[PDB]
């Protein structure tokens, strides 16, 4: 039973435009690269699994990192301190009871002290101007799922899987807004599992034609094909579990017919 | 902080002590919520993280205005607009005499407008209670204390070790459902509405089972017909007594027919059938809403 789903979906579309990371930010970072970012984000996936965190906590942490790295220059020896701080803040915002700070220090193999993590948390807050309720691919995917006919567990878990893979690679996926990635993810899960397409209901609601989703749907397809060969494997392993209906073992379509 | 002068302590919230203060330069009277941030704790508390972030998205006459956040090494201050007092105090002071009906209806209308604004901006308050609702001398009432407030872009999961009110807790939460919804805030506002009218708390329970039995004995024991799924909920027991719904006229006597119709749609058992904030604002009860001022 909705009443303001339309209001919320409108408002989330306003916010994602304002809470968007600067697209070409890694070119202006002297010491760090997209490949370093891929390792950090992948480590955060393992931290989530180890501490039984929410998939949304992950999405928010990556958004914090990308926004912080958009305005502050960071050296490689401090990139993990930024990420830990991001995850601690995303945990305080989204989890009922977040892990203690002591735990966030132990996951870093005591590279940083409790002092430094607490200090970065404060710097991250200041840089982000306390704006932590950011729209995520995970959020839009949850809304989009209400337009399934009918509901399918494999579609949902597959859509999520493809949505998380986009978090690893800034190299294409920072030019797409969360809503667009969520759309590409949703179509590709639907198509692979049941042969269905991006539904008419969502075309009218979002204003995204399947054709407008094509550029993003292409990149995500390649990623899905290349996934088992990627340098980073934490997300594939995570989605091999029975709690996500083993969606990562499934065979990607060879073509998309667009 | 140099520009603020602490006048007096006005209370304690969900993380720190609050003072009335004045800007020495502009003259504006404010409310300073101070959180101690030494070295060793868990850092900036989650209650502070949520109130600041959610509250700075919400700009509306019926929601407290977070004016500035002052950020230092060892303390963090939240500067709010000052309001005169809270509802709970105004209720106790207006006990026996009663809060005038027109002021009740004005207050609920304003509370519903603030709640409709929150929900359309995907914010659950989760802790609506008289102590968290603030009033001024002009007749305004405002939602406050967003420390336990959550963003529900993704469904908000249920606590269990709780940390919420009771008294103003929704039955579906007491019966063990997995998720909160915007319906729990409307349940709270229904209880407060009844409380202003009867001059006393509607369901003052001492535990979770005690709280359910207080709801049950006023609205009847829910069954599959009024609330399908209710017998397959975790904390539901078939040994629960079978009580009958009392006539609403004996629960809130001083209320007219339009009022009782509204209150009954806010205290509906099934969260899906429970009236939304938006829908409540269109209710005939608020057809003659005026803006009277309290005797403060
Ligand atoms: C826990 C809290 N959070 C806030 C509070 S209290 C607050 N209170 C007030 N106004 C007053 C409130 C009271 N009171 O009885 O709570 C008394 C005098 C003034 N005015 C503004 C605020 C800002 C937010």
């Amino acid at each position: 039973v909705p009443d303001y789903h339309e209001d919320i979906h409108t408002y989330l579309r306003e916010m994602e435009v304002k809470c968007k990371p600067k697209v070409g930010y890694m070119k202006k970072q002297p010491d760090i690269t997209n490949s370093m970012r891929a390792i950090l984000v992948d480590w955060l996936v393992e931290v989530g699994e180890e501490y039984k965190l929410q998939n949304e906590t992950l999405h928010l942490a990556v958004n914090y990192i990308d926004r912080f790295l958009s305005s502050m220059s960071v050296l490689r020896g401090k990139l993990q301190l930024v990420g830990t701080a991001a995850m601690l803040l995303a945990s305080k915002f989204e989890e009922i009871y977040p892990p203690e700070v002591a735990e966030f220090v132990y996951i870093t193999d005591d590279t940083y002290t409790k002092k430094q993590v607490l200090r970065m948390e404060h710097l991250v807050l200041k840089v982000l101007t306390f704006d932590l309720a950011a729209p995520t691919v995970n959020q839009f995917l949850t809304q989009y799922f209400l337009h399934q006919q009918p509901a399918n567990c494999k579609v949902e878990s597959l859509a999520m899987f493809l949505g998380e893979l986009s978090l690893i690679d800034a190299d294409p996926y920072l030019k797409y807004l969360p809503s667009v990635i969520a759309g590409a993810a949703f179509h590709l899960a639907l198509y692979t599992v049941t042969g269905q397409s991006w539904p008419e209901s969502l075309i009218r609601k979002t204003g995204y034609t399947l054709e407008s989703l094509k550029p993003c749907l292409m990149d995500l397809h390649q990623t899905y094909l290349k996934a088992p060969q990627h340098a980073q494997q934490s997300i594939r392993e995570k989605y091999k579990n029975s709690k996500y209906h083993g969606v990562s073992l499934l065979n990607p379509p060879e073509t998309l017919n667009l | 902080m140099e520009n603020f002068q602490k006048v007096e302590k006005i209370g304690e919230g969900t993380y720190g002590v609050v003072y009335k203060a004045r800007n020495k330069l502009t003259g504006e009277v404010v409310a300073l919520k101070k959180i101690r941030l030494d070295t060793e704790t868990e850092g900036v508390p989650s209650t502070a993280i949520r109130e600041i972030s959610l509250l700075k998205e919400l700009n509306h006459p019926n929601i407290v205005k977070l004016l500035d956040v002052i950020h230092t090494e060892n303390k963090l201050y939240l500067v709010f607009e000052f309001l005169h007092q809270d509802l709970k105090k105004f209720m106790d002071a207006s006990a026996l005499t009663g809060i005038p009906l027109p002021l009740i209806k004005s207050y609920l209308f304003q509370l519903l407008q603030g709640l409709a604004f929150c929900h359309s901006h995907r914010v659950l308050h989760r802790d609506l209670k008289p102590q968290n609702l603030l009033i001024n001398t002009e007749g305004a009432i405002k939602l406050a204390d967003f420390g336990l407030a959550r963003a529900f872009g993704v469904p908000v999961r249920t606590y269990t070790h709780e940390v919420v009110t009771l008294w103003y807790r929704a039955p579906e939460i007491l019966l063990g459902c997995k998720y909160y919804s915007t319906a729990v805030d409307i349940w709270s506002l229904g209880c407060i509405f009844a409380e202003m009218v009867t001059r006393r708390a509607l369901f003052p329970g001492d535990s979770e089972i005690d709280q359910l039995f207080r709801i049950f004995r006023t609205l009847g024991t829910p069954d599959e017909v009024v609330w399908p799924g209710v017998t397959s909920m975790p904390d539901y027991k078939p040994s629960f007594p079978k009580w009958a719904r009392q006539d609403f006229s004996k629960v809130v006597p001083p209320l007219d027919e339009d009022g009782r119709s509204l209150l009954s749609q806010m205290l509906h058992y099934d969260p899906n059938k429970r009236i939304s904030a938006k829908a409540a604002l269109a209710h005939p009860f608020f057809q003659d809403v005026t803006k009277p001022v309290p005797h403060l």
